Parts: C-alpha cells; sequence; structure tokens
RNA sequence: AUCGCUUCUUCGGCUUAGCUAAGAUCAAAGUGUAGUAUC
C-alpha cells in the first residue's frame, strides 16, 4: 500500500510515496505521451498522477468509478 | 389548580375564626405546588396576610419558600 | 465485549477422563499417588451396638 | 439567635485561666 | 454551557464455489459456537433454521435431534423442530415429532393445542378428536 | 467503653435449652478412639 | 500543577466522568481534568457538587441547631456537618 | 389419606456453639456413642452424643466439609469437600488414610454401601 | 400428616438470614435427631413426654 | 471497627463525664497556677 | 411474578461494558440517607 | 405457519446507542419509582 | 504502659486542656484537626 | 480537554477488541487479494472434522408410528426509519399538617 | 340498518460474562505521520 519510485541499477529507495490511499493496484498503464499514467484499484477505482510530481503525500485528482468490475 | 382555590378558602375561614397559626400552614402548604412567576394572586393574598397578621420572624419566613418554590420551576 | 472471563454459567460434567468406565483405555500411567496404600482392610469389631446389639439391649 | 450568639462568644473568645479576668456574663435558657 | 447532555450527545454522535465456501464458513460458525456454549440453544435453534434453508433440512434434523439430548425439557426447541418440519411440508414428521413432546412432556399445553390445529387445519379431523381424548387422559386442568 | 448487645433474650429458652460453647477439644489428638 | 478556581468545563466533565467511571475512581477522572487531578475532583463532588448538598438559605431552626452544637462540641466542625447536614464549609462561614 | 399414627412432639434442647462457619454435615457412630459434624469452617468435629462435649477437631480439609459418614463396617470417616476431595479418616489413628481423586468439583453427597466395601 | 412445625431462632448475632438448615441425622436409636444450622450451630431435639398423647389427639379426616 | 468506635462514641461516647472531666480540669489549674506558668501567646507578626 | 421483579445491579465500581448510568440511578443505590445522625445528651453537660 | 411466523415477528442522550441506551430504559422501570426525588434535586442545580 | 492515650483523648476536654496554654487561638487549631477525615483506599469516616 | 473527554466518553472498548477489529479488517484485504488471484491464476488438513463433507455427529430422527419416507421434498433500525416521519411530525403532595386549634369544640 | 385493504399512533413484553492487595500505579513534551482545505 505505498508507491515507491526506484532508480535503474539502484536497489535503495530513492523515493516513497506512503499515504493511507495508498492500496494494491494489480494493473498500470502508462500513456504514450508520458504525460499520464492509470492506475486500477482493486475496489472499483481509477486513479491518475503524473510521473514527474512525485508529491509523496499521494493525492486523487480524479477519479471514476463508473465501471461494474468487482475487482 | 382547585386545591390552590380551597387553600385560599380554608385560609379565609381560619383567618376570620383567628386561627392565623393554622392559616400559615394552609398558605405554605399551598406555596410548594404554586409559582410567583404566574400565580402572583396567590402570593398577593398571602402577602397581604402576613403583612396584616404577621411580623418580620414569620414574612421572611414567607420570602424564603417564595424563593425555593421559585426556583424549583426557574431552571434556567 | 469482554467475554472470555466467563463464570460457570454451564458447567461440565464427569464420566469423560481417562479411563472413567473406558477402563480398557485406562492407559499405563500411575505413577505418584496413587500406587501404594493401605492395601488390607480394617474390620470393626463386633459389638458396634448398632443394629442387632442395639434391639438386644433396651 | 444574636443572645445565644452573645453567650457562646464569652466562652469562645476568653483568654485561658492563667490570665485572670472579669467572668463575662453568661445567659440561662 | 455544555453540561451533561451536549458532552454525552457529542460522546454519542461519534458512534458458486464463492458460495459453497461461504456455507463451509457458517458451519464452521455454527459447530464451534455449539462446542463452546452447548447450552447457547438460541444458536441452537438458528443453525436449525439455517441448514432447513439450503435444503440441508436432512442436516437440520440433525442439528434439533442433537439440541434435544442438549436439553430435551426445550419446550422452545419442540416448537421451532415441529414448526420447520410443517414449513417443510414434512408431516409425518411433524407427526412424529409431536407425538414425541407430548408423549415426554404431557403437561405442556402448548404441543397439544399446536398439535390438534395441525391436524385440524390438515383436515384429519378424525385425528384431531383423538389427540384431543389422548390429551383428556391426562385430566389436563 | 462499648461492650455488649445480644445474648440474654434466647439465654430465657436457655433455660429451657442447654448451650453449649465449646471452643476446645476435650481430648488431644493422639487419642485413637480405642483400638 | 493543581488547584485554583473550578471553571464550567470542569465541573461538567467531571460530572460527566462520575458518570462513565465515577464514584471512587478518581484517579482515573483526574485523567479527563488536567490540572485538578486526584483528590480535589473528590473534595469538589463531596462538599460542593454532590446532588442532596442543601445549597439554600440557612432558616431558623438551622441556625439554632448550629449555635446550640458549636456551644457543645466546640471545634468539632466535621461531626457538627452531618448533624445540620450544611456541610462543614457551609456550617463554618455561616458561623463566622 | 388414612390414619394418622399418633407420634409425640419434639423438642429441643442443646446448642452446641464452636464451628467457626456454616455446618453441613451431621452422621451418628454405629456405636451411638458421638456424632461427626462437618463445616464450612473447613474442620471436622466429633461430638459425644449424650454430653454433647466436643472431643477431637480434624483438620485436613482444604476448603470446607459438607459429607461425612461413619462406616457400619470399618473403624473409618468419610467426608467429602467443595475442595474437590474426598477423604478417609482412621479412627484407630486420627489421621488421614486414603484419598479418592476423580471428582472435578465440589463433592455434596457420599454414602458408605452396608454391606460391601464400597463407597 | 405433618404434626410439627418448628421454626428454628439463630444464636446471637445472625437473627434473620443465617436461622437455615441443613444437615439431619436421627441417633440410632431413633429418639434423638441432631441438626446443622447455618447459624453455625449445632442443635439436639429430644420428645416430650409429661402428659402429651392426651392433650394432642388426631382424629380420622380420610 | 474504627467507624464503629468513632460512630458509638457519637451515640453513647461522652465517657470523661462530669466529675472526671472537672477533677482533672481543676486539677491542672492548680498545677500549672502553682508553677506560675504563663500561657504559650500566638506567635507575634514579627517575632525575631 | 411482580414479587421476584429483581433491580439491575448498579455497582460503584466495576462496569466492563463500560455504559454510562450516571447521575440520578447511581446515587439511588447509595442508601447515604437512610441512617439519620443523633446525640446523646450528655455532650451537653460536658461543655457546660 | 409463514403466518404464524410474521406475527411472531412483530412484538435525552447518555448512552452509548445499542447497548447502554437499552440498559438506562431497563433502568428507569424498576430504579425511575425511587430515583425521582434525586434526580430533582440534579435537575434543580442541587440547590 | 498507659495504652489507650491516643484515642481516648476525647477532643471536647482536650480543647479545654489545651485552652488554658496554647493561647486559644491555635488550641482551637489544634483540636480541629484532630477531628479531619480519614480515608483508606474506598473507606472514609470522620475522627469524631 | 473537551475533545479528550468526548473520546474518553466515547472509547468503550479494550485493545484487544480495537486490535483484532482491524485484523477482522485486514483478513478481509487479504480474502479480497487472495481471492483475485485465485480466480485470475485458475486445504488439505487433519486438524479438524470438514463440517460439509458429511453431517457431523449424526443423530437419526427416531422411528414412529408415521411413514416418514412418504413425505417427499424438494428444494428450488427503527431509530433510523423513524427519521422521514419524525421529521414530518410537525405528582406527590405533602400532607396539610396544622396546628390544633386554640379554641377547642368544647370551648366554642 | 354490519363491511374491506393499507398507512399512522400506541400499550405490555422484549443479556453489564468471575476473583484479589478499589488487583497494582500517576510525566509531559516534542517529534513524525495522517487528514482536511485552498490555489
Amino acid at each position: 500500500k505505498s508507491v515507491r519510485i526506484w532508480e535503474w541499477e539502484i536497489p535503495v529507495d530513492t523515493k516513497l510515496i506512503q499515504n493511507v490511499g495508498l492500496h494494491a493496484i494489480p494493473t498500470m498503464t502508462k500513456s504514450p505521451n508520458d504525460k499520464w499514467v492509470v492506475g486500477q484499484c482493486m475496489d472499483n477505482r481509477i486513479v491518475l498522477f503524473q510521473l514527474v510530481d512525485d508529491k509523496l503525500r499521494f493525492s486523487k485528482k480524479k477519479a471514476f468509478r463508473g465501471h461494474n468490475a468487482a475487482g | 389548580d382547585k386545591s390552590r382555590a380551597m387553600s385560599l378558602r380554608y385560609a379565609q375561614l381560619e383567618t376570620t375564626v383567628g386561627e392565623i397559626d393554622r392559616a400559615r400552614a394552609i398558605y405554605a402548604h399551598a406555596a410548594e405546588i404554586s409559582d410567583p412567576k404566574v400565580h402572583v394572586k396567590f402570593w398577593d393574598t398571602w402577602k397581604n396576610f402576613e403583612v396584616a397578621h404577621g411580623n418580620e420572624a414569620t414574612v421572611r419566613d414567607m420570602l424564603r419558600v417564595r424563593r425555593s418554590v421559585e426556583a424549583s420551576y426557574n431552571v434556567n | 465485549m469482554t467475554t472470555a472471563h466467563r463464570p460457570t454459567f454451564h458447567p461440565a460434567r464427569g464420566g469423560t477422563a481417562r479411563g472413567e468406565g473406558d477402563l480398557s483405555k485406562l492407559s499405563n500411567q500411575y505413577s505418584s499417588k496413587d500406587m501404594p496404600s493401605h492395601t488390607k482392610m480394617k474390620y470393626r469389631q463386633t459389638g458396634q451396638e448398632t443394629e442387632a446389639d442395639l434391639r438386644k439391649k433396651d | 439567635v444574636q443572645l445565644e450568639l452573645e453567650n457562646l462568644m464569652a466562652l469562645q473568645n476568653t483568654e485561658s485561666a492563667l490570665k485572670g479576668g472579669l467572668n463575662t456574663p453568661l445567659h440561662e435558657s | 454551557q455544555i453540561t451533561a447532555e451536549q458532552l454525552l450527545r457529542e460522546a454519542k454522535e461519534r458512534e458458486p464455489d464463492e458460495l459453497k465456501e461461504y456455507q463451509r464458513k457458517k458451519r464452521k460458525e455454527f459447530e464451534d459456537g455449539i462446542r463452546k456454549n452447548r447450552m447457547q440453544l438460541a444458536n441452537w435453534i438458528k443453525y436449525g433454521k439455517w441448514e432447513e434453508s439450503i435444503g440441508e433440512i436432512q442436516r437440520a434434523r440433525s442439528v434439533f435431534e442433537r439440541a434435544l439430548d442438549v436439553d430435551h425439557r426445550s419446550i422452545s426447541i419442540w416448537l421451532q423442530y415441529a414448526e420447520m418440519e410443517m414449513r417443510c411440508k414434512q408431516i409425518n414428521h411433524a407427526r412424529n415429532v409431536f407425538d414425541r413432546a407430548i408423549t415426554i412432556m404431557p403437561r405442556a399445553m402448548q404441543f397439544w393445542l399446536k398439535y390438534s390445529y395441525m391436524e385440524e387445519v390438515i383436515e384429519n379431523i378424525p385425528g384431531a378428536r383423538q389427540i384431543f381424548e389422548r390429551w383428556i387422559e391426562w385430566e389436563p386442568p | 467503653e462499648d461492650k455488649k448487645y445480644y445474648a440474654t433474650a434466647l439465654e430465657v429458652y436457655g433455660e429451657g435449652v442447654e448451650t453449649l460453647v465449646q471452643e476446645e477439644d476435650a481430648q488431644p489428638l493422639t487419642e485413637p478412639i480405642v483400638k | 500543577i493543581k488547584g485554583g478556581v473550578w471553571k464550567n468545563t470542569e465541573d461538567e466533565i467531571l460530572k460527566a466522568a462520575i458518570m462513565k467511571y465515577g464514584k471512587n475512581q478518581w484517579s482515573r477522572i483526574a485523567s479527563l481534568l488536567h490540572r485538578k487531578s486526584a483528590k480535589q475532583c473528590k473534595a469538589r463532588w463531596f462538599e460542593w457538587l454532590d446532588p442532596g448538598i442543601k445549597k439554600t438559605e440557612w432558616s431558623r431552626e438551622e441556625d439554632e441547631k448550629l449555635l446550640h452544637l458549636a456551644k457543645l462540641m466546640p471545634t468539632q466542625w466535621r461531626t457538627i456537618a452531618p448533624i445540620v447536614g450544611r456541610t462543614s464549609a457551609q456550617c463554618l462561614e455561616r458561623y463566622e | 389419606m388414612m390414619k394418622p399414627k399418633w407420634h409425640a412432639p419434639w423438642k429441643l434442647y442443646r446448642v452446641a456453639s464452636g464451628h467457626t462457619g456454616w455446618v453441613r454435615a451431621v452422621d451418628v457412630e454405629p456405636g451411638n456413642q458421638w456424632f461427626a459434624s462437618g463445616g464450612a469452617d473447613r474442620i471436622i468435629k466429633i461430638w459425644d452424643l449424650a454430653s454433647g462435649q466436643l472431643k477431637l477437631s480434624l483438620t485436613g480439609h482444604i476448603s470446607s466439609v459438607r459429607a461425612v459418614k461413619v462406616s457400619p463396617r470399618h473403624p473409618f470417616l468419610f467426608s467429602g469437600g467443595e475442595d474437590k476431595q474426598v477423604k478417609c479418616w482412621d479412627l484407630e489413628y486420627n489421621k488421614v488414610i486414603r484419598h479418592y481423586h476423580g471428582h472435578l468439583s465440589a463433592v455434596q453427597a457420599l454414602s458408605v454401601h452396608p454391606s460391601l466395601d464400597v463407597l | 400428616f405433618c404434626f410439627q412445625k418448628i421454626q428454628t431462632k439463630p444464636q446471637p448475632g445472625s437473627i434473620e438470614s443465617e436461622a437455615g438448615i441443613y444437615a439431619s441425622c436421627f441417633d440410632k436409636t431413633g429418639l434423638r435427631l441432631i441438626t446443622a444450622e447455618a447459624d453455625k450451630t449445632i442443635k439436639m431435639y429430644k420428645e416430650d413426654d409429661e402428659a402429651t398423647e392426651e392433650s394432642h389427639p388426631i382424629v380420622w379426616r380420610p | 471497627s474504627e467507624q464503629e468506635r468513632q460512630h458509638n462514641y457519637l451515640k453513647d461516647g461522652p465517657y470523661i463525664s462530669a466529675e472526671e472531666a472537672v477533677a482533672i480540669y481543676t486539677t491542672t489549674v492548680h498545677w500549672l497556677e502553682s508553677r506560675r506558668f504563663s500561657p504559650i501567646p500566638f506567635p507575634p507578626l514579627s517575632y525575631k | 411474578q411482580n414479587d421476584w421483579k429483581i433491580p439491575p445491579c448498579i455497582s460503584n465500581w466495576k462496569n466492563p461494558k463500560g455504559f454510562t448510568v450516571g447521575l440520578d440511578k447511581r446515587l439511588a443505590a447509595d442508601g447515604r440517607g437512610l441512617q439519620q445522625t443523633h446525640i446523646n445528651e450528655n455532650f451537653a453537660k460536658l461543655a457546660d | 405457519v409463514h403466518g404464524q411466523v410474521k406475527r411472531r415477528e412483530q412484538y435525552p442522550i447518555d448512552y452509548i446507542n445499542e447497548k447502554n441506551k437499552k440498559f438506562n430504559k431497563k433502568l428507569d422501570k424498576y430504579y425511575g419509582k425511587y430515583t425521582e426525588d434525586i434526580k430533582d434535586d440534579l435537575e434543580r442545580g442541587t440547590a | 504502659k498507659l495504652e489507650k492515650i491516643a484515642e481516648k483523648m476525647d477532643l471536647t476536654l482536650l480543647n479545654r486542656l489545651l485552652r488554658l496554654i496554647v493561647d486559644h487561638n491555635i488550641a482551637d487549631y489544634m483540636t480541629s484537626k484532630n477531628n479531619v477525615l480519614i480515608n483508606y483506599k474506598d473507606m472514609n469516616h470522620t475522627n469524631s | 480537554m473537551l475533545s479528550e473527554a468526548r473520546a474518553r466518553l466515547a472509547n468503550t472498548q479494550g485493545k484487544k477488541a480495537k486490535r483484532k477489529a482491524r485484523e477482522r479488517q485486514l483478513s478481509d484485504a487479504r480474502r479480497l487479494a487472495s481471492l483475485q488471484k485465485r480466480r485470475e491464476m485458475r486445504k488439505p488438513k487433519r486438524n479438524q472434522i470438514d463440517y460439509s463433507e458429511e453431517i457431523p455427529f449424526e443423530k437419526h430422527v427416531p422411528a414412529g408410528f408415521h411413514n416418514p419416507s412418504e413425505d417427499r421434498y424438494v428444494v428450488e433500525e427503527m431509530e433510523m426509519r423513524r427519521e422521514d416521519r419524525e421529521k414530518l411530525k410537525k405528582k406527590k403532595r405533602s400532607k396539610l399538617v396544622l396546628p390544633e386549634p386554640q379554641i377547642s369544640d368544647r370551648e366554642l
């Protein structure tokens, strides 16, 4: 329930995003323009992040729940 | 409502016969189910009794039960 | 709610330990207090007064 | 009440018997 | 002022394999609940009612027969057991339950009332007479 | 000096009845009930 | 630190704490009141805040009994307080 | 009913005070000389049936006595406790020599078989 | 037929609750009864004799 | 037992009655007078 | 059936559910009002 | 029998909501007869 | 050993004895201070 | 202190109940994660009787006079609900005690 | 002069899971993480 940003060839946790709102994300899709990255939440939620912001307190700018999935 | 009225009625008999010590206990027993905020006619008639047939040591006894009984209702 | 500190609202019943009527089950462990005592009975003497001797007397 | 107040003040207020003095009055009831 | 009411008011105001696997969880919940408490009989009734619904009525009998071994002077259980068999439409079982109940507790009025009513609603009325005749042998008051 | 509160009335039945207060034992524990 | 005058909120938290835990937990009740803790909660309840503490005017017979008892007892005021049930502080300030 | 047989009234004549807790046993010796009694003071007291005198106190039980029987065939006294113990007392030594272990909670009656060696 | 009701009175300092009984035995003759009592006492009972049978009688009353 | 002992004193208690109370009191006054004792004053405002 | 109308217990001490049961009922068990106090008039003889 | 079952199914804040409310309803039933004198001293303000 | 001497000190008399020497203002302090209320744990009583 | 009082008045729970409530929540969370992994990738025990495999401690209904094989079968908030309706909704006396008259009936 | 479905109010019934030495005891402050509001 954290999102960790790690550097290439480097094993240590360079940046830690940690918030109670973070959860298990079974699927993550990145836009081909690198402008946006999409994450699917097991409670039937979608949350959007900016790949360069690293605002480690975590945020929910735009979220959607219209899909009838069950995780 | 009528038991107060009967208390005034009974006090009138005891005060014309002159049983003034009994009259106080009639009024004092009625005063505990009366309030000085809306039943002013009861307190006036007792006050007019105690200034006539009473004295300082019992006039103050009247004012003690008055402030006691109003405190029962005046919970604000 | 606390409930594991229950009193005996529902007491257990006997007849279900080792060997209680089960006695073929009884098991070969027996050591400490049971093993050694008083194997010969003391019968009370004749003339304990009680049933026949009391009637025998007034 | 006030007659009894005077009476007991003459009991409580006094200095001790070693300091001789006039016995302040007392009242019956 | 914030005296009794507002403090405690504020304190108050804070205040299908998946289905098969669910059913297994319920049975364990009942069976372990039975294991500890035993005299729990309200839960023993619930386990009997619960198994019945599923068409596991064959098991629900087993639950009530076990429940009667614990109490047997059980008049709540006996009513629930018969009423279960009646709603299921088991009526020969329901008869057998009453024939046991009135035999074991001949002076519990509830069974004779309920049993005569069952037979009467079935129009068994000769049998409903015999129940009342059998009842009167006990000189009920 | 704080003393007593109780017995005398029932001791009138004691006129009829033999009341024994018996705080020590009339024989030692070695007295075997006669072997 | 402890002591000083009693606000409303401390009396009302004291009453409310007395409702859940109260009549002799008072060390536990002090956990809710800073600054007034162990002994002072109990002393506030029994001396001032108890029901039946009779905070009204002193009549004739209560004043009679208090002066009669002051002459009888000398200074016994904790004993005098039950009889007049107007308690210890109420007796002493009235007497003086 | 039929014809009550007439029986004489019963009258009181002792109060023996000396247990420091409830009394909850009596049994009378076969000899009719003495009776035993057991009490919530965990002590068994043996009393002399005619004189009412006390002449033993037997302090083996752990929390309460409430069963006493004197055997009609052996010089033994048996007693049972709320402390889960049944004890055998030997009326030739006044010591305890047997314990019967298996009761899982307070004993509250015992009987001694009139002709077998069975309790 | 019931033909005695005795209410025990408990010995000093115990009266209301403690009166209770729980033991009885008869002596082997059957002429004395011993009772054990919640008042921490043993009591013993004995049969009256003085003029009894003519004063007491029982009739028939089936 | 102390609550009993204190409660009984209010009910039963004034044991040193008339004669003993006045007897020992007068005994001390005769003694202290014979000493020519003086009562220990309340400590003055600026007692050195 | 009324004769066994057992009032519920309200402890001054334990409270495992943590309930609030507070002002009036908790004092209603307290019973303090029943034992009145009176004193032997010997005390007046002693004082005077 | 379904009809019988359906009939049988039918018969200030000082408290935690379910349990303590139901307890305080119980208390007023037994205690209320005796309690009211002390409660009136409370509502008076301990005067 | 005089044993009881502390308890039987019966503060009514003690004030009179103390009244003599310990000039009366202090004497009321000393005897009124003995009167105070004794607490252990949950047992309270007044030391009359 | 008002805020600390309100919280401490509400709390009503021990350490174990508060902690095991989280374990219920965390076991529910593990149930969701582990179920979904089972769903998409698609216990041997001896320490308990398996209460679903067969009727546990089976107790048979006694025989009785009737046929039972004959019968056959087949198988195939009061606080809250008040809310709108509530929103829509729009003694002892002492004995009279008197002194005795001065002019009693004999005197009258 | 006889007749029915439903809504509502309203009355009675409708569970503090031991014990002891109240079991024992009375630091507050500052640093880190989580929650709510604004640009």
